[PDB]
RNA sequence: GUUUUUUUACUUAUUCAAUGAAGCGGAGCUGGAGGUCAAACUCCACGUUCUAGCAUUAAGCC
RNA sequence: UUGAUUUUUCAGGCCAACCAUCGAAAGGGAAUCCGGUUAAAAUUCCGGAACUUGGAUAUGGAUUCUUCACGGCAACGUAACU
């Protein structure tokens, strides 16, 4: 016991060593980390104009997770599903019968930029989900417009890597309904309700609201302190 | 015409500084942590001769803060700094012959040295033998300093720029005579290849704008203004006046 | 589809919509190498006008020259 | 969330699996027979005058040379051709342009019985 | 209501500088003050100065 | 760099300030001398006597039960002496 003595080391100026401590702050990034970082500033600082700034406001995680729980049960064919359903066909076929008989019309999500253009176009859509991450942006910037003139109910979702696996690609920029089972038609109906409240209903009001405007911590100290002299 | 040696010059081929025998750039510590906060302590290891220069260097040791390892800083040494004496650089340095200050903690008057016109640029004004700069005031509100520098210029300076208490060592070489010819040549051996100078009037009109004639003489106004192009700038360049001068400045 | 409503938006290079978007694609352009590869095209209606296709062996190459 | 600790403030090139070659095809169908064996970096023999004297006396064989071979080969060549051991190779480049050997054979042989062997005396 | 001039605020464009991108910004402990009169409201500091030594690979506590 | 494991794979740990390369037959730089010998070579050959560097590895010695040697006031000495 008398041997293990404290040792206690002295950090101030001029005396021992620094210990290790951690330098995440201070790091000297590579360039391409320092790039994306301050791509994401820029945006920030500056104001951006209400087309944009449309789609920073997206489904909370509650109605989100309801949305894509109803629309997972409608996911596309995979590779498999789709040989077999083709594979009982050629035997209707070998047989006297014909494709049309043997399998139902299906009742699937729809996905594809063009292709949920032009059905919201039509009035075909009854729901459709935008990616709030796409880039380029003009692929999708005009579709809450779009969706506006033609009534169609629409959200801002997060995630073109969530609608792509719900499609079984890497990403997705869209993803429409165009119509759901008898069982469903309930949940479908709240659904609109509770989205139509944030975007298709707000869609006027937001068209005259900026966004960015926004300063680093640094700035908000120096503007809360000016704030509190005057106070 | 040809080519002038004053535009010769800017090619920097013969005319390159001698830096064989130089002794590394005198410069202060970089401003870290401990020069920001309080002082770090450093020892006088020599006083050196650096060639071209006429004020002394000295060598002076620290400590790493950040890693177990030795940093050599070499400084332009003042008058009265000798071997073996500890240096202290920092916001908190006491007023002392050879310490590193910010010029906000020198009261007016203090003479000081190796002078930072931006603060951490390691020392702009005041580096040559006798020479130094004066605090002449302070503003704190704005954190400027305002000094005296050696020609007699008045300066606004930030408050955070250091400088070193004292005067540059070496002073009063100006004030024996050079004598010979091979002075100068050994002077300029190790400066750059300045010397000897022909006058312009010695040549001919190809080599200077004051060359020819039938007997030597400028010809023109050697006056010549700011405004004029490489090739025709030799001369007094954009003077104020001429002549000797007489009175006060 | 969509490739019509990029090609008319394109066109309004002083609304504030593409004045914004064309502020921030020229910093983040003028941050990398004189000459750097495209993972894809920014402009991919422009790009199908001119040949592009989405396949292997098409690639995009970005580049700043002066002016 | 669960961010790194960095004690340094330099960024270094992360360490990535370097595979090695596994190619679908070798790049050369035929490898190349040895190119200097011995009978090429042994040409012939040297008898000249001066040559076979330092035969008689100092147990020293003289040979032109291949100009690539080095005393390594030269002494592996001699082994394996003559079956006697070097005690050491001394070299030279003539001023026509090939080598010529100096092989002193260790106390074990006769050089002159060996030169009479082989067939030059 | 949109427009010219002047002035001055901002920071992200752009520009200058330093570094082996090491301690920035704000808050808070600890103290010392300012006589308090409501309880912490303002301020300031926050481990190194007789000496040409030594400080590196954490002791200790839960 | 070790601990080794053979499994030609691992397990760690230590750091990466600096370091492409070229640039001297007078600068820097591991180590050879004497005698003899040829028509013509020699600090290169022959005879004798050494040295340096890189490696392997055995014996002898030295060290350790006060574990990593003793002596001298000291300057310092020694065949060794983590
Ligand atoms: C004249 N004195 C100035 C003083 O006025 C002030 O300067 C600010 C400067 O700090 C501001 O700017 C600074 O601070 C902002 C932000 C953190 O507030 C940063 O975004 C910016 O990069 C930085 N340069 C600049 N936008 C206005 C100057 N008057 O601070 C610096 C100073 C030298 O003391
Ligand atoms: O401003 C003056 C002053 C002069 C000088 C001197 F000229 F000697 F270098 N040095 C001063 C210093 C000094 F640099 F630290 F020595 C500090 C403060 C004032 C100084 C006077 C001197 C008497 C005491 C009051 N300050």
């Amino acid at each position: 016991n008398p041997l293990f003595e404290s040792t206690p080391k002295n950090f101030g100026i001029g005396q021992s060593i620094q210990p290790k401590r951690n330098l995440s702050r201070f790091v000297k990034w590579p360039e391409y980390v320092r790039l994306q970082r301050q791509k994401k500033i820029l945006s920030l600082r500056l104001k951006v104009p209400p087309s944009i700034a449309q789609f920073s406001q997206t489904l909370d995680k509650n109605t989100a997770a309801q949305a894509f729980k109803l629309l997972n049960k409608y996911r596309p064919e995979t590779s498999a599903e789709k040989k077999e359903r083709l594979t009982k066909e050629a035997a209707a076929i070998a047989e006297g019968k014909t494709a049309k008989d043997v399998s139902p019309k299906p009742v699937v999500v729809k996905y594809g930029l063009n292709h949920v253009v032009s059905l919201i176009e039509n009035k075909k859509a009854k729901l459709v989900l935008i990616a709030n991450d796409v880039d380029p942006i003009e692929l999708v910037v005009f579709l809450p417009a779009l969706c506006k003139k033609m009534g169609v109910p629409y959200a801002i979702v997060k995630g073109k890597a969530r609608l792509g696996t719900l499609v079984h690609k890497k990403t997705s920029a869209v993803a429409a309904l165009t119509e759901v089972n008898s069982a469903d038609e309930a949940e479908l109906s709240k659904l609109i309700s509770t989205i139509n409240a944030n975007y298709i209903e707000k869609y006027e009001e937001n068209r005259k609201h900026w966004g960015g405007g926004i300063m680093g911590s640094k700035a908000n100290d120096k503007i809360a302190k000016k704030a509190k002299a005057a106070a | 015409g040809r080519v002038i040696r004053n535009q010769r010059k800017g090619a920097g081929s013969i005319f390159t500084s001698h830096t064989r025998l130089r002794k590394g750039a005198a410069k202060l510590r970089t401003l870290d942590y401990a020069e920001r906060h309080g002082y770090i302590r450093g020892v006088v290891k020599q006083i050196i001769h650096d060639p071209g220069r006429g004020a002394p260097l000295a060598k002076v040791a620290f400590r790493d803060p950040y890693k177990y390892k030795l940093r050599e800083e070499t400084f332009i040494a003042n008058e009265g700094v000798y071997t073996g004496q500890f240096i202290y650089a920092g916001k908190k340095a006491s007023l002392n012959v050879g310490n590193i200050l910010p010029l906000g903690a020198c009261p007016e008057g203090t003479i000081v040295s190796n002078v930072e016109e931006k603060v951490g640029d390691r020392g702009a004004l005041g580096r040559t033998s006798g020479n130094y700069v004066i605090i002449i005031g302070h503003n704190p509100d704005e954190n400027k300093t305002r000094v005296k520098l050696p020609s007699g210029a008045k300066k606004i300076i930030s408050s955070d720029a250091r400088g070193v208490i004292g005067v540059v060592a070496g002073g009063g070489r100006i004030d024996k005579p050079l004598l010979k010819a091979g002075r100068a040549f050994h002077k300029y051996k190790v400066k750059r290849n300045s010397w000897p100078k022909t006058r312009g009037v010695a040549m001919n009109p190809v080599d200077h704008p004051h060359g020819g004639g039938n007997h030597q003489h400028i010809g023109k106004a050697s006056t010549i203004s700011r405004g004029a192009v490489s090739g025709q700038k030799a001369g007094l360049i954009a003077a104020r006046r001429t002549g000797l001068l007489r009175g006060t400045q | 589809g969509a490739y019509k409503y990029l090609e008319e938006l394109q066109r309004k290079k002083q609304s504030d919509v593409m004045r914004f978007l064309y502020r921030v694609r020229c910093w983040e352009y003028r941050q990398k190498n004189v000459i750097h590869r495209a993972s894809r095209p920014s402009r991919p209606d422009k790009a199908r006008r001119l040949g592009y296709k989405a396949k292997q062996g098409f690639v995009i190459y970005r580049i700043r020259v002066r002016r | 969330k669960a961010l790194k600790v960095r004690t340094s403030t330099t960024f270094r090139l992360p360490k990535t699996l370097k595979l090695t070659r596994s190619p679908k095809y070798q790049r050369k169908s035929v490898p190349h027979y040895n190119r200097l064996d011995a009978h090429k970096i042994i040409v012939a023999p040297i008898a000249t005058e001066t040559a076979m004297k330092k035969v008689e006396d100092g147990n020293t064989l003289v040979f032109q040379v291949d100009i690539k071979s080095n005393k390594h080969q030269i002494k592996s060549a001699v082994k394996e051709l003559y079956d006697v051991d070097a005690l050491y190779v001394n070299t030279l480049i003539r001023p026509n342009g090939t080598k010529k050997a100096y092989i002193r054979l260790t106390s074990d042989y006769d050089a002159l019985d060996i030169a009479n062997r082989i067939g030059y005396i």
